DNA sequence: CCCCCCCCCCACCCCCCCCCCCCCCCCCCCCCC
DNA sequence: GGGGGGGGGGGGGGGGGGGGGTTTGGGGGGGGGG
């Protein structure tokens, strides 16, 4: 599997 | 969904509901009892639906400059729809 | 002390220069606030101008997002001084006139912006001041001398009772006549109209105007010269020349740009 | 007064920069005292 | 129950490679001569 992370709109 | 019409399908699915609520408690039949849980499955997944997550690659280091924008609609809708 | 004068010694103290305003700048827009805004977490954060070196944040300021290289400079919600770069030339009255005149480049700022225009001889009080200025944009390298010029700080150029004391004088007639010109033979006529012409009418907008035109004629061997040069230093705006061989186009308006003559 | 002239205006090395790789440090987890 | 040691992740430094850095003609304005 791909090695990511994930960013969020939500905690604008 | 919520737009077209004022979202009329939204009556739609509560009239196909209607048309097994009318029936007796026990005369909805598997069937129907599962055609209810659906009608519900639906108004949530209309609820549910959210914007998603900016998920990026990791193996390769960042630039000078981050990502340049988390926005992920697509160019047809504003936030004000959702 | 003269422009010729300053030297390596004054290169940090306040000075002060007599001289002529050749031209200046449009404003110019001089960043004091940098606003730096994040690309993740839409956080906003501001940062003061130091030495001309915006002290850029590497990550962002919330400890909940704390990203790298994430913030962004939104340059038009920055905060801005306004700047001015005018030359200003020695005068042509203290030169040894064997050789050129002389000039310097100073820098105004705020609103001591546009306090001085084209042809004003003014003094500037300010730091001497000198910057190194590089061999090419692209690159630190410096050359190795220096420009120099003048922060200024302050700019100079070059009632009512006692208006109404003389207001009720019975002789105000020839007694502010005699006044334009009391080096030259009375010629009251000629004083009174050139008062009148001082005065002037009124307007209406509905075309007219309020204005005063006089022709002396007469005798070349006689004083009406002297009475023009008394008026033109008289007067607040007014200008001096003569018709002989005069141009439709110099005396009034000539050519890209067109500038204005004499009359206009 | 009219026409012609003439004058103006214009069209190979070194630095900065970026990418890639390796090491070191710091945290977490497990074991030992 | 706390501290040390082992193991893995993440960041920073250092090196290497690459790219960039004046004449001639024409029209119009302005001035001078017949
Ligand atoms: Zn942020």
């Amino acid at each position: 599997s791909f090695k990511s992370r994930a960013l969020n709109h939500v905690k604008k | 969904i919520l737009s077209m019409e004022s979202g009329k399908v939204l009556r739609a699915a509560i009239r196909l509901a209607l048309d097994v609520i009318k029936i007796d408690r026990l005369s909805r039949t598997p069937r129907d009892n599962m055609v209810l849980k659906l009608v519900l499955n639906f108004f949530r997944n209309v609820i549910a639906i959210e914007p998603g997550e900016f998920t990026i690659n990791t193996k390769k280091s960042m630039p000078k400059k981050g990502i340049t924008s988390i926005d992920t609609l697509p160019p047809n809708v504003s936030m004000d729809d959702i | 002390k003269g422009m010729r004068e300053l030297n390596p010694n004054d290169i940090d103290k306040l000075i002060n220069l007599k001289g002529l305003v050749l031209r200046s700048t449009p404003v110019i827009p001089d960043m004091k606030v940098a606003f730096f805004k994040c690309n993740v977490c839409d956080h906003t954060m501001a940062v003061e101008i130091d030495r001309g070196v915006i002290q850029e944040p590497a990550r962002c300021e919330r400890i909940d997002c704390n990203e790298p290289n994430s913030m962004s400079l939104i340059h038009n919600r920055c905060s801005f001084a306004d700047k001015q770069v005018i030359k200003l030339q020695e005068t042509p009255d203290f030169v040894p006139d064997g050789q050129t005149p002389h000039s310097i480049s100073l820098c105004v700022y705020d609103e001591l912006v546009d306090s001085c225009r084209a042809g004003d001889r003014i003094e500037v009080t300010g730091t001497f001041r000198s910057i190194p200025i590089r061999a090419n944009s692209r690159q630190r390298v410096l050359k190795s001398l220096y420009k120099t010029y003048v922060d200024v700080v302050h700019v100079k150029k070059v009632d009512l009772a006692k208006i109404r004391e003389v207001a009720a004088r019975e002789d105000l007639y020839s007694l502010l006549a005699r006044s334009i010109a009391p080096s030259i033979y009375e010629l009251e006529d000629v004083k009174k109209g050139i008062l009148l012409q001082l005065f002037g009418g009124t307007n209406k907008t509905f075309r007219y105007r309020g204005d005063i035109n006089i022709l002396l004629c007469g005798d070349p061997s006689t004083s009406k010269s002297q009475i023009l040069q008394y008026v033109h230093k008289i007067t607040p705006r007014g200008v001096y020349t003569s018709g002989k061989g005069s141009s439709a186009v110099g005396l009034t308006a000539y050519i890209l740009v067109l500038e204005s003559g004499a009359l206009v």
